[PDB]
Parts: C-alpha cells; structure tokens; sequence
C-alpha cells in the first residue's frame, strides 16, 4: 500500500493514531528506489507526461465479535446493523464499519 | 491461520495442576503465578505443562468439561440445536490435543473422549456448511456466531469470502 | 448372531480406529468418498487382528453375511455424519465395500470343492468380458400362491416404477504362463462384478484378485465374483489406465525429464546382457512414445504413430529384442500364420451375427510381429489398410460399422541366402514394396567378421551366460535400470503432451528431404534406370517422439539432427 | 383414482393455463383447430421449471401418471375450446420434448430408472410394424346393450388387464369398426462409435415406440432421441433383468429442412449464381487440405438425372469414376462419409452382403420369416466409397455389373423373388498389380480386370507421381506451403461463401430443378464422338483407346446436366459442353 | 492500471464478433473507407473506452454469449458444463455488461456464480494423490480451489502434531 | 509474445526452490531493446499535421498506454518476486550469508537489494531497542547453552561464513573451531534439519 497511504498522510500526517515515522522513512525510501531502479529500463525514454494504486478495497467480508449490549446498539454504519449482541455476530464488510473498531466497541477474529 | 499460530493464542489459557517440588532455585516469577510447593494444586497456563510433564517433574489433570457425561448430553442438546450449543472455553479443540498427546501416561479415559469430541466436531462442521446452502441475496448483514467457536472457522476463512465479496458485488 | 455384530462391533470398529497423527480411520475416507459420489471404501484383511483375534477367522467362513452386516453398519455410521442437522439427509444411499490383503497368490489348478464359499487370492490374466445389462435389489424368487370373490393362483404384477437398479458385468480370467501348461493348453474362468467396478479392468492385464467360488444350482456349475478386487505389480503389473501415482511420482518423473543425460542413458536400457547395436536401438524406444494425432477442420486425420522394420541374417539377437519390446505399456505378439478376415461368427444362442472383433487390442498399446515374410498374401491386405488410416472397415453382412483402432507395428524378417540379396540388387523383399514403403524405419542387420569383435563377443557373453550372474552388478551401472519405471513413465508421457514443431525446423527439414529425393532421382539418372509424403510425415514423428521424451512441447531441428542421422542409416542402406 | 395428490397434479398442469403464453398460444390453434390432428402436444421442460419447479423436476424424477395427467388436462381443455375434435377418446400422449443429463447408450447405467432422459446413437434396425389392441364396443342382440371393456399392458401404463358367455350365457358379437387401434413399433440404437475406446466394444440399447411416430428414418443415419426408462420382467423374483425406452419425440440431426429455409438464402444463391468462374472455386473448395478431379466428383455428389418414356422403360441417372501408385488417393474418400448425406464406405475385403441379405431369422416374437438388408439400398439416391478395390474377390463383382448398369435390383435369395429400386453410384480405390508402375511397358494390362467394366464405369484414365529437377523445387514450394489467413485473402474468399455448411445448403434447388437439354448440344456431341472414336488411338495411344462404346453419350448428358445444376441455368450451352467434356479428352 | 491479479492481462484481450454500422478508415492491424456491415473480430482494450452510445460498431455479442444458451443456462444453472472451450467465464461481464442495449448479461453471471455459492459443498479436501477435477475451471475459481486445498492440507497437519 | 513471457522470465528459477545450484539475470536484453524500437511511433504524430487533427488516431494512444502497462507491470513482477523470495531467505539470514552467487544482480539492483537490507537496518534501529538492539529474530534459536562447539549438517555450499572462524568449511563436516557468533546464521537454508 505504498501508493495512496501518502494521500491520507498529506491530508493531515496524523499523530500516533494512524502511522509511525519510521514507516514513512521506509515509504519514501522505497518510492524513490523503485524509480531509481526503473533508471535502467526507461529513463533516457521514461514517460513524457494517477492510475497506479494497490490496496484501496474496503469490502473484504470479515468476521466481527461484538462486546456490548445484548440488544441492538445501533451506531454509525450504512447497513441495517440491527441485532447487535453481547456474544454474537451478523456478518458485514469493512467499508461500512471502520468506526466501531476505532471506538474499541467491537472486535475481529 | 495455521496449526500453531492459534496456539500462540490458545495455549495461554489456564489449567490447574500439582507439582512435586518445593519452591525452585527462584521461588516465584513476578506475575499472576502462585507459590510453588509440592503436594498441592497450583494454577498455570499451558506453555509449561508441555515443558513440565515431559520434564518428568509433576502430574497434571484437566478441567471439568472433559468427561463423558457432559459431553454425552451436550450432543443431544446439539442435535436439536438449530443454531449452536454449549461452549466450554471456546478454544477447546486444542487443549484436548496438547493434553491427550503427553498427559495420557496418567489421565483416565483417553480415547472415548476423543470419540465424543470428534462426534461433536463433525456434526457442527457439517452444520457450518448448510449456512451456505441457504445464504442468499448477498445477505452480508445476517449470519451466525451465537455460540460458535474459533478452531472450526479458519477451515472456511480463505475459501469463501476472499472471492465472495468481488463476486456477489452484483447485488 | 446377526445383531451383536452390527450392535457394537462393526459400528464402533470404524469409530474406534485411532492412531495419533489423527488420520488412522476409515471415517474421513468414507466421508471424502461420500462427498464426491463414489460410494465405496477399502480395507485390508489383517487389521481386524489389530482389533480382535476372532472375527477374521469368522470372516473367512461366513463371508456372504458378514459383508452385509458391514453395509448396514456402514450406512448407519455414515448417515449420522450425513446429518449437518436433521435437514440435509435428502435421502440415504447404498455403498459397496472392498477388502484387500498381501497374504499369498494361488493358481486356478487348485480351485476345487473344498475352496468353495470361501475367500481366496489368485493371480491370472484376462481375455475379454461382457457388456453391461442390469440387475437390481427389490421392487414393489418363488412368489407364492396366496392372493392378497377370488383372485386366483399367483397374479403378481411387478411395479417397476417401484423397482431398483444396480450393475452387472461378468469378468473373465485365464491363468499365467508358468503353472504347468506345458503338457496342456491354458484353461480359464468367467466371473461376476457388481456395482462400481465395471470399467475397472479392460482385457489384457495382470490381476491380483480377491473373490469367492460359489455356484448357482450332482453336476452343478461354477462361477466366481469379486470380493474386493485389487491388481498386480509385475513391475507395474496393472498401471495401464488409472492413477495412484502421487506428486512424489510426478516429481521423480519430471526431475528425470530435465536431466539431460537420459536419452543416451536409455539407449543402453533394454539389454543388460547384449553388446553393441546402439544405432539400431536409438529408435526402438521412441516407437513406444508416439507423436501427435492431429485432426483438422478438413478430413486429414493424419497418421499418428510410427512403424518399424528389420531384416537381417540370423545371429544378431532379433527375437530377444522383440520379446523385450513386448515385455516393457500394453502390446501383443504373434508372428506369421495369422487376420485378413475379422470375426463375424454367431453365438449359437439367439442366432445373430455378433462381432467378437485383435489389432483392436492395441488401441493405445502397440503390436510386434516377426515374419511378414513367411505368411502369404491372403492376410496382408486388411493390414495394408489398417496401418495408414486406422479406420478398420467391415462390410460383410448387413452391417457397415467401420470401427477403428490406433496401433503401430514392428516387423522382423528373414531374407533368403543372407546378404546374398543385400549385396546385389532387387531381392530385398520377394513380394512387394508398398508395405516396405508404408513403414518408417529401414534397418538392415549384418554379421560381418573381425577378430577383435569376435573375441569380445566371446567373453562378453560368457560373463552373461555364467550362473545367473546379474544379482549385484547390473543396476550399479549409471542409469540403465528399472523397466517398471518405463511402463509408468510412458503411460504418463504419451497421455499429457501435445507437442509440435517450431519455425526453424520446417525449412531445414524441407531442404533435407529435397536433397534426399534429389539424390534418389540422381541415382535413377546416374544409372540410366530407376520419395513419399510418408517419409516426411514419418520422420516428423521422430521429432514428435523426442519432444515427447524431454517433455518440451516445441522441439528444434538441431535437436532432431539425431533423428535425421538415424534416417541416414535407412538412406545409405537402400543405396544399392 | 389413487393417491389424492394425482389430482392436485392434474390441476397443477392446468396451472400452465393461466394467460397468453399457454392459455393463449399452446392450447387452441395447435393441432385440431389447425386440423393436423397429430395428437402429441409440444412440451418444453424449461418453461415448466419457469412456472412450476415442483412439477418440472417431479417429471424428470418420476412419471407414474404425470403424462396421463397432462393428457387428462388437455382433453378437459380442448373439450371446452373445441369439442368437435374431442372424438379421439384415448390418452393423447404429449411431448416432454426439448442437456440436464444426456448420457450414452454405453452409460444408461443402473440409474435413471424412473427418469426421462436423452440418448444419441445410430439409426439402425429399421424394423417391423404391427397394430395394437385397445377396447371394443361389444354387443348382444338378446339384450341389445353395447357394453365395453378396456385392455391394458405395462408398456402403455402401469396396470395389466375376449368376452364370451358374459352375463349368464347371452350373445356376444364382438363389434369392430368402433373398436380402435394404435400403431406399434420396435427397433434399437447403437452408439455412434467413434467416441469409443477401441479396447472396448460399443454397447447397445432397446427402444419401443407408438402410434404417430412410426418408422421415421433409414438404418445408417445419425439421430438424437429423448425418452424414458422402463423394466418389466422377472429378476430372480425369475432370472435377471432387461430394459426398454419410450416417452419421446424423434430428432434426426443430419437434415436441411431442419434449417429455417426462407426465400432469402435461395436469394443469395441465385444472386451469386451469376458469377461465372465458381466451378474452379468449388473444385478448390472440397479438398482444402490436399495438387490433384473434384470438378467432376462434385457432379457425382449431385446424383444424376432420370429420364423415362410413356409406359416403356427407364434409365439410371448418375456417374461412377476412379483412376494410382501409393502415396493422396486413400484419404480423398473421407470427403464423402462426412461431407454430404447418405455416404457409406465399404471394405475391399468383405463378402456376403454388399447386396446380399442371408435372410436369417430364429423364432421371432412374431412370425418373422426371412429377410435382411444390404449395402446399396442404404445408399439409394446417392453415393458409395470403397478402399482396396482390385484385391476384392471375383465373386460379387457381377452383382455390381447388374445393379449398376440395369439400374434396378430384381434378385432372389433362393426362397423369394425380390425387386426394389436402388439407383446409386459407387467408388473404390486403386492399386496396380506391380506397385509403382503405369508407363514404360504399357498403359493397359497394368490393372488386370475385365474390359466390360469401363462400359459400366465411364473412364480409361491415368494417375502417377514424380517430377524432374526443375519443377522439383516447385513441388518443394507447394509441400512447404502445405506444411492462418494471409494471402488466402489474395484468394478473394470468405469462410461463409466458401465453407462446409453453405456448400451443403446448395443441395436443395440444384436437385429440385430439371435442367432440360436445348438443341445446340447435338451437332457438337456428334462431331466430337466422331473425332473421338476416329483419332484417339494414334501417336503413342493406340492400345489405350479400346474401351470406347456408345456410352459416352449418357455420360456426357449426365455431365452437362449436373453442371447445369450447379448454377441452375434452366438451359444448356456450349460453355457447359466444354466444361463437361474437357475431362474425357 | 487495473484490478490486478497474477492474471495481470488475461483481462482486456477477449475477442468478439462485432458488426459494423457505418464506415471507418485505415484498419491498421488488420482502405481509408469501408461499407456499412462487415463482421470483424476485435480485442477489448481499445474498445474499452469508445462510448457505448457512439456508433461506429454495433450491438454485438458472441454466440455462447448470445442470449439463447445463456438464458437456458440460467435455467441450466444446475449443470452448465464448461471444459476449456471458454475457460474463464466469471468476470467477463465485469467489463462487457452495458454494451448489449438488451439488458441481460449481469443477472446471468450472478446466478451462475451464486451457483458456486451453492456448488462448493463438495470441494473441501485433498483426499489422496494429485489431481481430481482440474479441467472444468475458470482460473479464478482455480485460485480459491488451490487455496482451500491448501488450508485443508494444513488443517490436516493440525489434526494432531502430525 | 505480444505480452506473455514473464511466466517464462522467472523460469530461470524453475528448479531454484530450496536446492538451488545458482541463479542468473535472464530475460531483459532483447526485451528492452524493444522499447526504443516503438517510441518512434508512440510519439510520431504528437500534435502533428500528419492527419490534420482528426479523430481516427485514438487506437494509437491506447496502443502506447497498454504497451506501457504490460512492460511496467512485468517489470514489477521481475523485481518484486525476486526481492520477495530473496527477502524470505534474507529473513533466514542477514547479509551474513548473502545469495549463492551475487552474479545475477541485474545491474541496477544494487540500490534495490541494499535498500531492503537497510529496511532491516531501520527495523533493527527502532525495533529491538530505541537505540537499536539488532533483535535475533529468525535464526540461531538455541536456548541458552554452550558457545563454542561444532556439529554435523547436510552439505551446503557458497562458503561465505566470514563470522569469527578462520575457515570452518560450511558444509557437512563444517566441524572445526566454530564459536556461537560464527554459527549465528543458519536454521533453514538446507543445512540443519539434523544436528
Ligand atoms: N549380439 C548379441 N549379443 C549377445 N547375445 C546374442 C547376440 N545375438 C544373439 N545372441 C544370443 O542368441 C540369441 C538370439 O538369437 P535370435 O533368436 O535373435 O536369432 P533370430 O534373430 O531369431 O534368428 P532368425 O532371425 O533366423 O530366427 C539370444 O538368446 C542371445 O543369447
Ligand atoms: N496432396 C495431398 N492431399 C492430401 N493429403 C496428402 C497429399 N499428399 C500427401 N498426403 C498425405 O500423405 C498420405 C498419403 O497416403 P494415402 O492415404 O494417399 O495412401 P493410399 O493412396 O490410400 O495408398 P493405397 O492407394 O496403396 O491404399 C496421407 O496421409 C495424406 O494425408
């Protein structure tokens, strides 16, 4: 995911929440290196004039563990997230829920 | 997902045994451990009974959910369990293997338990396919965990979803 | 008793099979058969001794009942595991069992009254067997009198909407050729097979068998069936259609393939007792491998395999070589005296004109013969035809079922007066050229003199012919070993690859054949007195065979310089 | 009336009758309102699954009486829609017509019992016919009440069933006329065998049929069928088991009328007919995989032309030819077996049934006395090929003389005088006595058979192979070309204007016309035959000019006729003369 | 520039049987002028971004892709058999769907692969030796096929210390 | 072939699983002699009056675009799988025992290789300790025991053990003055499934 991680980090460069600095050290090291290795392919005729992305997808179905109210604690998520529980799960994807986990309300396995 | 990765999870669980020593050249490690003196129980995790029983130091005994009778009535509860059944510690498919591997030099009834635990294992596993022969319409807000365990569910995890998302996108 | 068996023993037997490593069961095997529609299971006969010490000694005496107590135990132990919950046993289903052993094989000559209704083990050979009619279990033998105003004396209407159906095949067995047929001919026997083992044995194979010798009606009749067949390992006694080869075998195989010292290794493979004759031998092995049977949108199903020739003075070991080529996937051998007709006979039952059909029996195998010479021409024309189109036709009575068979062919010969013809001109064959033309190889044999060769062929043979020598020192040579490997290896290599040429091979081959035909025509004109598509369409098959060897699909003409320098032997042989 | 669900099933097949799709189309103007009266309605299972899946796959799992319920519902419907044609008071079986499970005759294997499924195989054993016994409107003059009694058997439905002295001893005049009858039939199928493993014998099946479906092809064609399974008799309750098939509509898979032939495809044909130099194309069409004939082999593929007189006699219209040392003559005949209809190779070594029968029977179920078939009537109105001719015996040759030349087969097998209509042509292959030879010794006597046949055939001819040192590189060029799409667009072509399928589809009209002779063939043919018999026997060719007769006329007219069919010019010209005759010279 | 995978470019190559509506110029890889109607094969890359409403080429489907088989195989979605005459058959519409003008194909595709949500009841094991059912395959279902075989083959190794 | 060969490009490493004899720099030479044969046409008509500004040239743009796509991404594979497998064995050892050859370094790969080595340098610096304790992480997993003895193994070559012994002959019978810091590299490269 060395491609558009950088877009969020230039959105704010978050604090200790999102990333750590040495990873950014690595990221710029690698992003420079691939180009200076591409050196000996096409750099006397490198491109003359967006589309290269790697890890964008946010719908890989995961398994949730709820940890909360045995009734349906309804929270910020797009679907009918009804029937939340204390020991149970109704499966969902990750786009609609990157919210509970940042609350540490819910868990994965 | 591995045969041992989840033992770096599951093997941390606790049992209670009796060692044969006094306190060791060091008596106790600063932590939840209790003091070491022969002839009496002590409560431990499971990354030592491996190390201990074959180090020819002590005995070992199991928890209570390992028996015949409880694991002969839980199955007939499971038969009508249209959803799920009773769950003794929820990663009990691995403590059994790491117990019945070494321990049986002294443990009682070290086969018929294997019989019943597999007899529950298979029935619940075959249950966990028939979710799929009814799972319709991309229903990715409705599914089952209610008294499920973990050591079965890695036996599905990389097959279905990794493709299910980018496939049943259409609905 | 009927139930104390199923009550606990068989029912818990499968449940109880336990070695840690958590494999040692027949439960998981049963389920992984079930999932894929197979409906069978295998066992040994000396594992029950690992469970008890009596039941086996009861299994031998009353097998026919025990082998149904098994089926009941099998399904009542398996449908519990069918149940995911009570909602996916759509309906139960029946199974058949297999048992095996390694005890000892017997011979047909001891199948007598005492060995009746009793388990056995034998080892024989097959000729042919029937088709697949039917048989079933129940529906809605004596069908007694009572009826169930009157309804008289056995009015029973079968309800075959409500009947059932299993299989029926009637296999066969002939003996082996080393158990006193010497002052006799070989007898044989007919058999019986039940549910899932039709299309398990084609005729022309070596068998192990587990069976039982039981009757149907004091001169009453014999028969036998399968009680859990298995097969033979005469090197690879039965490795002819299926695959219990494993990734280990594929690994060893393909690791042999890339080993680029295998072909010159294999030019010394056939004879651990014969000296010399290596250029003769570099393409007796490719004949097995075969090339490509490339059909096209038009008609041209062009000739797949290749064909062999040899004629020479005796004293150069022709016979042993051809017997060895028979020995090492499937093939048969006659020589002369046999056909031009095929088999339109008549079963005296029903009086029809059935077609019994034996170039049929090499449809993936091959055939070898000696003496095309000393068998006259009334039976050469059907074989004129077969080996160019393989559409073996029939037009005798009111049937025109031009069936077909893909076979190759190997030819030994004997010319009159030795090399008398072979020095001078046109007495190479005495008969005709269009079966000398319609072949590929052209390899003559001579026995010329030289004292060094004389003395060497002297001592080379003595150490061979002294006291059954080769126990120790044959395999200790480099790589000249294990025909069994060759059998299984071929039955891989022929049945995978679909090779064909490159670009660069085509022009070089065309120019080379051009020079060949031009040299022949110049020999015509440089003597003031006197080149088929077959020669090109055959020599291409040696490139086909070589690429088959190394498993590369595409092959080069520099790879094939060996092949064309083999064909050079033919060219400079028929030099005149 | 058995289990009560049967009537739910009746109304559930009525539940097909909702709205426009079946309540509008499938019932009404369907057979009797359109007045074809072919009782069998056309069913398609897919719509059934699309309406009633429990009643769709209930059928392809069981057929106890669902057919009968279909028929009951159909009569209940048509009795309302149009009772005038409701006077056929019988079962009125229907389609079940329409790849769920299409196993071979080799694999009708111990399951599918109680199912309705698909088979393929050979049209074979086109066999004997009989009628069937149904029900009869009996009568008694003493009492004058026309009673009734229906008769069954298992091959019609489940159950199993003449009256004399019925009530107490009164009269019984069994009244026919109002007693009815179906038509009945029995024959078999064989696996189209070339899917065989020739280490095994292709297996067989058994099929039975019924009334309005009877005897719908000739044995020697390819076919599809879709039918159900039944198995009656004893099986150690008394001795083992047997099979039979029913419940089907017929499907032949080698026709042209199967094609939706409107007035447009004929329009393309007749448009392109104006193109003149198409003969050289169609010659280069037949054998795209091989030098070398086929300009005329085409005419052999056009049958011929039949010419009769008032109440006199008739002639045979077709052509037969052949010419060569070994190495592309025994690979140019499989352009017939699987290019064009009714093509049957024969052996070169097969006796006793090229036209013989042997008439053998052995106590048939009925009284089958004596008959079998042959290998020419199979090829009526078409063609035959053979390989390895000269090695054939000198036994059956004279049968070839007769049935070729006389154009009728009027034979007897020692029991019965026989006559039929077989009007076909034939080929074979060729081999000289001594291998590679036709030129230095003589052209003739290198063949070695009677000089009567070249009258029966048409052509004394020649075929060889080699070249000198200049053109040898040219044959190298062509051989390397044989050994893509480039420069066969220098060959201005398309894979639809030159192909197999459209090429086949130019059969119908070229064989439906009758391109009569004008007059201007006459003086040409006469002067040319004059020159032919005069000076064909000089300048190195005296002995190769023996077999001329007055038979080159019927061949010439066959030829110009055929060539007049390949463009449908309902007339005949001098250009047709040249294109027809240049072969002979 | 794609949803990559190890099948990086088995992606935009699938050839079709597109028709012609009006004229073009200078076909290049195959006249700066042509007729209205001449059938021609075409790849998928350059056609990927030429404006479904715009009409150089026409409403155009292949014959296996033509609605007849595809309809009777959303009714024969029980044993529609594949082989290798069209090995991949699982995300073709994941470009090609909207270009019909008769909106048919997406529902077909989804039902077919919803049958794999119904199908792989059985494929749960490697019972023995090498290869079992290795030619009814799209080579995206082959991925998860090998994957499930792996997970079971290692889960086996779990089943004891084995 | 027209964009197929990368599956052929890794085939130098077809046998090189864990019994590897050696490795090479295959499949770049004629293949990037391509790219200077084609740029001529790819930028031939740039804003040209060659066609007077007309729509027809759109296949050419996408031709260039897809050509770049295939070329660059096969390059990413020939880079990344090499680095990744080498990264596996480079987790099985530091630059203590580098590759079998160091002759198949596709020349610019010095930067690539050594940068990843400095990936692990950063790893060591921050992880292990804040100052950086290079944290023994994937080899030499003996519980605390003796420091200096030798033992038996199974015939490895490459012979790069520069660590703290005079000459130890790192194969079967590398059986000589071996300290702990000498033998600090091996757990799995094909060596000590058997002491
Ligand atoms: N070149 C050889 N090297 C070693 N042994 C040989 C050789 N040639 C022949 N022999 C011995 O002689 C026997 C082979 O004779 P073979 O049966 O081939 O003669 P043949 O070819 O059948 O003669 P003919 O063709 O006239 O029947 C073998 O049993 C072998 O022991
Ligand atoms: N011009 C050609 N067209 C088609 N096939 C050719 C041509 N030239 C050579 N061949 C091939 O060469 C082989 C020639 O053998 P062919 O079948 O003609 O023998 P044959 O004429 O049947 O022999 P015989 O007449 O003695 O039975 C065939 O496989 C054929 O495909």
């Amino acid at each position: 995911f060395t491609q558009h991680i950088l877009n969020q980090e230039e959105s704010r460069e978050p604090d200790d929440k999102r990333l750590s600095p040495e990873e950014t050290k690595f990221a710029q090291e690698f992003a420079s290196n691939v180009d200076e290795y591409f050196h000996k392919v096409a750099t006397q005729y490198m491109p003359n004039q967006e589309q290269r992305i790697v890890t964008p997808n946010l719908m890989s179905h995961v398994f949730l563990k709820a940890n909360v109210a045995v009734p349906a604690v309804i929270v910020g998520v797009d679907d009918e997230e009804v029937d939340m529980a204390a020991g149970s799960q109704h499966i969902i994807p990750y786009q609609l829920v990157a919210d509970l986990i940042q609350n540490n309300q819910a868990q994965l396995i | 997902m591995d045969p041992s990765i989840i033992e770096f999870i599951g093997e941390k669980c606790m049992i209670s045994i009796i060692p044969n020593f006094s306190n060791e050249p060091l008596h106790l490690i600063y932590g939840p451990v209790g003091p070491f003196r022969a002839g009496f129980p002590v409560f431990v995790p499971l990354w030592m009974a491996t190390h201990l029983r074959k180090q020819q130091k002590c005995r070992i005994v199991p928890p209570e959910w390992m028996d015949m009778d409880i694991l002969e009535e839980i199955k007939e509860e499971e038969k009508r369990s249209k959803f799920f059944t009773k769950m003794p510690c929820e990663h009990y498919m691995v403590v059994a293997q790491l117990v019945m591997s070494t321990a049986p030099d002294d443990v009682p009834r070290c086969e018929e338990l294997r019989t019943v635990i597999k007899d529950i294992f298979d029935i619940r596993e075959s249950k966990l396919r028939t979710s799929i022969d009814a799972f319709i319409k991309g229903e990715g807000t409705y599914a089952k965990l209610d008294n499920l365990t973990l050591l079965e569910i890695h036996s599905v995890r990389p097959i279905l979803p990794y493709s299910l998302d980018h496939i049943a996108r259409y609905q | 008793i009927n139930l104390q068996a199923v009550k606990k023993k068989y029912k818990e037997f499968i449940r109880t099979f336990n070695e840690e490593n958590f494999f040692y069961k027949y439960r998981d095997t049963l389920k992984r058969n079930y999932l894929n529609g197979r409906y069978f299971l295998e066992i040994e006969m000396e594992d029950l001794v690992g469970f008890d010490e009596t039941l086996a000694d009861k299994l031998n005496k009353q097998p026919t009942e025990h082998l149904e107590i098994f089926e009941e135990a099998a399904r009542e132990v398996a449908d519990e595991i069918t149940a995911p919950r009570p909602e996916h046993e759509e309906h139960m289903h029946d199974i058949q069992i297999l048992l095996s052993s390694n005890a000892n094989p017997t011979n047909i000559r001891q199948l007598k009254s005492d060995c009746v209704s009793k388990l056995v083990k034998i080892a024989g050979i097959i000729v042919a067997a029937s088709g697949i009619s039917a048989k079933a279990t129940r529906m809605s033998y004596a069908l007694p009198r009572k009826c169930n105003p009157k309804c008289p004396l056995d009015p029973f209407f079968i309800m075959p909407d409500k009947c059932k159906c299993v299989d029926f095949q009637t296999l066969k067995l002939q003996e082996l050729p080393d158990f006193v047929p010497q002052g006799e001919i070989p007898r044989h026997l007919q058999l019986f097979c039940d549910r899932s083992l039709c299309e398990r044995v084609v005729p022309g194979n070596r068998v192990l068998i587990q069976g039982i010798y039981s009757i149907r009606k004091g001169v009453r009749a014999p028969y036998m069936r399968v009680v859990g067949i298995t097969v033979d390992s005469e090197g690879a006694g039965a490795i002819s259609r299926y695959s219990n080869i494993t990734s280990d075998e594929e690994e060893h195989f393909r690791r042999m393939a890339a080993s680029g010292d295998i072909y010159e290794r294999l030019s010394q493979s056939l004879a651990p007792s014969i000296f010399g004759s290596r250029d003769i031998k570099k393409a007796i092995t490719c004949m097995l491998f075969g090339g490509s049977r490339k059909r096209l949108p038009d008609g041209l199903c062009r000739r797949g395999d290749i064909n062999v020739l040899l004629l020479g003075d005796p004293g150069t070991a022709k016979s042993q070589l051809l017997k060895f080529v028979e020995k090492v996937p499937i093939a048969v051998y006659t020589s002369g005296k046999g056909g031009l007709t095929a088999s339109v006979m008549k079963d005296p039952q029903t009086r029809n004109f059935v077609m019994e059909g034996a170039m049929v029996l090499a449809d993936g195998g091959v055939v070898c013969i000696d003496e095309f010479d000393k068998m006259r021409e009334d039976d050469r024309v059907a074989i004129h035809e077969a080996m160019e189109q393989q559409t073996i036709s029939i037009a005798k009575a009111g049937i025109t079922t031009t069936l077909n068979s893909r076979c190759s062919v190997l030819a030994a010969a004997n010319s009159i007066f030795g090399r008398w013809d072979d020095t001078k001109g046109e007495e190479n064959i005495d008969f005709m050229p269009t079966i000398l033309s319609r072949f590929d190889m052209i390899f003559i044999v001579k026995d010329i003199h030289d004292e060094s060769r004389d003395i060497t062929l002297a001592k080379h043979i003595i150490n061979v012919h002294l006291s059954s020598n080769k126990s120790a020192p044959s395999e200790p040579a480099e790589g000249e070993i294990s025909l069994s490997t060759f059998k299984k290896y071929i039955h891989y290599c022929r049945t995978h690859c679909g090779p064909r040429l490159s670009e660069a091979a085509g022009e070089k081959l065309k120019s080379r054949y051009v020079l060949m035909r031009s040299g022949a025509g110049q020999q015509e004109k440089a003597s003031d007195k006197r080149i088929t598509v077959r020669q090109l369409e055959a020599v291409i098959r040696i490139s086909e065979s070589l690429a088959k060897i190394r498993l590369q699909p595409f092959a080069t003409d520099e790879h094939v310089n060996e092949a064309l320098r083999l064909f050079q032997v033919s060219t400079l042989d028929a030099a005149m | 009336e058995g289990e009560q669900f049967i009537k739910d099933i009746q109304r559930e097949y009525v539940d097909f009758l909702d709205d426009e799709e079946d309540q509008g189309i499938y019932a009404g103007h369907v057979k009797d309102m359109i007045a074809e009266k072919s009782k069998r309605l056309i069913v398609n299972v897919n719509d059934l699954k699309r309406k009633n899946p429990q009643r769709a796959l209930g059928l392809l799992s069981n057929a106890a009486d669902e057919q009968l319920a279909f028929g009951r519902a159909l009569k209940e419907y048509a009795s309302t829609v149009d009772p005038g044609y409701a006077k056929m008071h019988e079962d009125l079986f229907v389609g079940f017509e329409g790849g769920n499970r299409h196993v071979t005759p080799r694999s009708l294997t111990s399951i599918y019992l109680g199912n309705m499924v698909c088979v393929e195989g050979i049209v074979t054993k086109v066999s004997l016919i009989r009628p069937k016994v149904v029900r009869s409107v009996h009568y008694c003059p003493n009492t004058r009440k026309v009673m009734e009694r229906k008769y069954t058997d298992l091959t019609s439905f489940e159950a199993v069933p003449y009256p004399t002295k019925d009530e107490d001893g009164n009269l019984l005049e069994t009244e026919y006329g109002l007693s009815v009858y179906k038509d009945h039939q029995t024959l078999t199928i064989q696996e189209m065998p070339e899917k065989a493993p020739a280490g095994q014998l292709p297996r067989s099946v058994d099929i039975v049929c019924d009334d309005d479906l009877v005897d719908r092809c000739k044995p020697g064609d390819r076919v599809q069928i879709v039918g159900s399974y039944r198995c009656l008799p004893g099986k150690r309750g008394s001795g083992t088991f047997r099979t039979v098939l029913l419940a089907n509509n017929i499907s032949l898979l080698s026709k042209e009328s199967n094609l939706d032939i409107s007035r447009e495809d004929i329009m393309l044909c007749k448009k392109l007919a104006k193109n003149n130099d198409i003969f050289e194309l169609l010659s280069k069409s037949l054998a795209p995989s091989i030098g070398h004939v086929k300009q005329a082999i085409l005419c052999l593929l056009l049958g011929g032309v039949e010419k009769i007189l008032p109440n006199g006699t008739r002639l045979r219209g077709d052509i037969n030819v052949l010419l060569g040392d070994p190495s592309a003559k025994s690979q140019l005949l499989r352009y017939v077996l699987n290019t064009a209809p009714r093509a049957i190779p024969t052996t070169g070594r097969g006796s006793s049934g090229v036209g013989l029968t042997a008439a053998v029977t052995t106590d048939q179920e009925t009284g089958e006395r004596r008959l079998e078939a042959g290998a020419m009537v199979l090829a009526d109105r078409g063609v035959v090929c053979i390989d390895e001719f000269d090695k054939m015996s000198d036994i059956d040759r004279t049968a070839i003389h007769e049935v070729m030349e006389q154009g009728r087969v009027t034979i007897s097998k020692a029991g019965i005088h026989a006559s039929l209509n077989a009007r076909c042509s034939v080929l074979a292959a060729a081999n000289p006595v001594y291998g590679r030879y036709d030129q230095y010794k003589t052209p003739m006597e290198n063949i070695g058979l009677q000089d009567s046949l070249l009258s029966r055939f048409d052509l004394l001819f020649v075929m060889l192979d080699v070249i000198d040192s200049d053109v040898d590189q040219m044959i190298s060029d062509h051989v390397v070309r044989m050994h893509a799409l480039l420069h066969g667009k220098s060959r201005q072509r398309h894979e639809k204007i030159l192909s197999v399928e459209f090429m086949r589809k130019y059969i119908h009209i070229a064989k439906c016309m009758k391109p009569k002779l004008g007059e201007q063939a006459c003086e040409a043919i006469a002067n040319e035959y004059s020159r032919l018999r005069s000076q064909e026997a000089v300048e190195t060719d005296v002995a190769r000019t023996q077999p001329i007769t007055a038979r080159t006329l019927e061949t010439l007219i066959r030829l110009s006729t055929a060539h007049a069919r390949a463009r449908m010019s309902k007339s005949v010209t001098i250009d047709d003369a040249h294109a027809a005759i240049e072969l002979v010279q | 520039p794609n949803y990559y995978s190890i099948e990086d470019i088995f992606v935009t190559q699938e050839k079709v049987e597109c028709r012609v509506n009006t004229k073009l110029q200078r076909m290049g890889f195959l006249s700066d002028d042509l007729e209205p109607g001449r059938t021609v094969n075409l790849p998928l890359w350059y056609i990927k971004e030429l404006k479904v409403n715009n009409a150089y080429f026409t409403v155009a489907v292949p014959d296996i892709y033509r609605n007849v088989h595809k309809a009777v195989c959303e009714a024969e979605t029980t044993h529609i058999e594949l082989g290798r005459l069209h090995p991949y058959f699982y995300e073709f519409g994941r470009y090609l769907t909207p270009y019909d003008r008769n909106h048919v194909i997406g529902r077909i595709i989804f039902e077919t692969l919803r049958q794999r949500v119904r199908h792989l009841l059985d494929i749960s094991k490697s019972d023995g030796q090498a290869a079992k059912a290795e030619h009814r395959l799209d080579n995206i279902e082959a991925k998860l096929h090998e994957a499930g075989v792996r997970t079971n083959s290692q889960y086996i190794e779990w089943l004891q210390m084995t | 072939m027209f964009g197929e060969k990368a599956f052929d490009l890794l085939k130098e490493l077809e046998r090189s699983s864990q019994t590897i004899p050696a490795f090479d720099d295959d499949g770049v030479r004629q293949v990037l002699e391509e790219i200077k044969a084609i740029f001529e046409e790819n930028v031939a008509q740039a804003s040209s009056y060659n066609a007077s500004g007309d729509r027809s040239l759109w296949p050419l743009l996408n031709f260039r675009h897809a050509a770049l796509q295939r070329n660059k991404r096969c390059l990413l594979a020939y880079l990344y799988e090499r680095c990744r497998r080498i990264k596996a064995l480079r987790w099985e050892f530091g630059p203590i025992i580098p590759g079998d050859i160091k002759q198949a370094l596709c020349e610019p790969e010095v930067t690539f290789f050594n940068n990843y080595s400095k990936s692990l340098a950063a790893y060591m610096c921050s992880a292990g300790y804040n100052q950086g304790l290079p944290i023994d992480l994937t080899n030499n997993l003996r519980p605390p025991k003796s420091l200096y003895i030798e033992v038996r193994c199974m015939e490895d070559y490459g012979k790069f053990e520069l660590d703290d012994g005079e000459v130890i002959h790192l194969k079967k019978n590398s059986q000589h003055y071996l300290p702990r810091a000498q033998v600090e590299s091996l757990v799995r490269q094909g060596i000590l499934h058997h002491i």
